[PDB]
């Protein structure tokens, strides 16, 4: 039960640049390692076998080498499709041990988000509960902040955020900030806005709506 | 073409049981040591069980040993894994894989099956509320516009979501599964189209949370 550890986890590297990730076995595995590219969703795919031999059908970009403990999956040129969570497997031992999973993020040119606000539907208002959904769409980098303001009053300790695993076609992240609020409190207020703060935004530009106006 | 496909699981109450059933063609199945590898929610891959290219050899994971049973039907090119006394922790996506490292090399994992989700939850299945979310301004003035479908309350996690039957693609973002205070899961499916094309395509999200035997379609109106 040799434990394989991958250092580090977030490896964001600009396109064309070499992304070099590690995997340190507890025991010695003597050039008996494997590397995988498990893109968001897709079941893992073999990359390097025998800790060196690049599998056929995979580009030379991936060049693996090391023995015993020091393992390094190298990527001489980085692309948008290369955004994936990577795995190292030992096969010295009969079972097969895996690593943590080094996520590689393609470093992109900073582009600001296209923000949209979502007032609740009357079907959800029938159920009592109401949800306001601030939508930040396709921006770089993942690092962004979403705040709230029901009648300017910042709604804290309530908003649930959800972010998308970086895009292939553009290398951008998109996030949702769902805000749950019961009809009784929802009706008592009119001002509704999510405040946006990002590296693209010159100043934090917020999109707002009022309960009555539709 | 190699086609390993882990068939189906779901959500079983702790201590239950459930038969998994990987399936593959596009290679002579009777030649390889096929095997299952469960994967935690965010964690890494963890090999669970392994069967020989003969059937007369089963190899189990330290803990799983004596609860899950691996089987192969090399006549009907099939792989199975039946669970029993399912502990809470086994909530994983169970992948299957062929393991030919050949003579030169021990055990490499050539191809991986789609991998189905098997969850062990004390909680019960819950149908999804589909509310259509759209703005207060039909005329936005910005030629880029957005509308969605708040898939409000579901369980367990698997819920297929697409738009325009499957025609809308450029702009469709299906948000990851979000846990709630209640315990229910939620996801929002959004799409970015033009402001001019408000009534050029009927924007309709097709929601399908297969576990509750539901299917909900919604044309985002008003």
């Amino acid at each position: 039960e040799i434990v394989l550890t991958q250092s580090p986890a977030t490896l964001s590297v600009s396109p064309g640049e070499r992304a070099t990730l590690s995997c340190r076995a507890s025991r010695s595995v003597r050039r008996e390692l494997a590397w995988y590219q498990q893109k968001p969703g897709q079941a893992p795919e073999l990359l390097i076998y025998g800790a060196s031999t690049r599998e056929t059908g995979i580009p030379a970009r991936f060049s693996g080498s090391g023995s015993g403990t020091d393992f390094t999956l190298t990527i001489n040129s980085l692309e948008a499709e290369d955004a994936a969570t990577y795995y190292c497997q030992q096969y010295r031992d009969p079972p097969g041990t895996f690593g943590g999973g080094t996520k590689v993020e393609i470093k992109r040119t900073v582009a600001a988000p296209s923000v949209f606000i979502f007032p609740p539907s009357d079907e959800q208002l029938k159920s009592g509960t109401a949800s306001v959904v601030c939508l930040l769409n396709n921006f770089y980098p993942r690092e962004a902040k979403v705040q709230w303001k029901v009648d300017n009053a910042l709604q804290s300790g309530n908003s649930q955020e959800s972010v998308t695993e970086q895009d292939s076609k553009d290398s951008t992240y998109s996030l949702s900030s769902t805000l749950t609020l019961s009809k009784a409190d929802y009706e008592k207020h009119k001002v509704y806005a999510c405040e946006v703060t990002h590296q693209g935004l010159s100043s934090p530009v917020t999109k707002s709506f009022n309960r009555g106006e539709c | 073409q190699v086609q390993l496909v882990e068939s189906g699981g779901g959500l079983v109450q702790p201590g239950g049981s459930l038969r998994l059933s990987c399936a593959a063609s596009g290679f002579t199945f009777s030649y390889y040591d096929i095997q299952w590898v469960r994967q935690a929610p965010g964690k890494g891959l963890e090999w669970v069980s392994s069967i020989s290219p003969s059937g007369q050899s089963t190899y189990y994971r330290r803990e799983v040993k004596g609860r899950f049973t691996i089987s192969r039907d090399n006549s009907k090119n099939t792989l199975y894994l039946q669970m029993n006394s399912l502990r809470a922790e086994d909530t994983a996506v169970y992948y299957c894989a062929r393991r030919t490292g050949r003579e030169e090399g021990g055990w490499i994992f050539d191809y991986w099956g789609q991998g189905t989700l098997v969850t062990v939850s004390s909680a019960s299945t819950k149908g999804p509320s589909v509310f259509p979310l759209a703005p207060c301004s039909r005329s936005t003035s910005e030629s880029t516009a957005a509308l969605g479908c708040l898939v409000k309350d579901y369980f367990p996690e698997p819920v297929t979501v697409s738009w325009n039957s499957g025609a809308l693609t450029s702009g469709v973002h299906t948000f990851p599964a979000v846990l709630q205070s209640s315990g229910l899961y939620s996801l929002s499916s959004v799409v970015t189209v033009p402001s001019s094309s408000l009534g050029t395509q009927t924007y309709t999200c097709n929601v399908d949370h297969k576990p509750s035997n539901t299917k909900v379609d919604k044309r985002v109106e008003s």
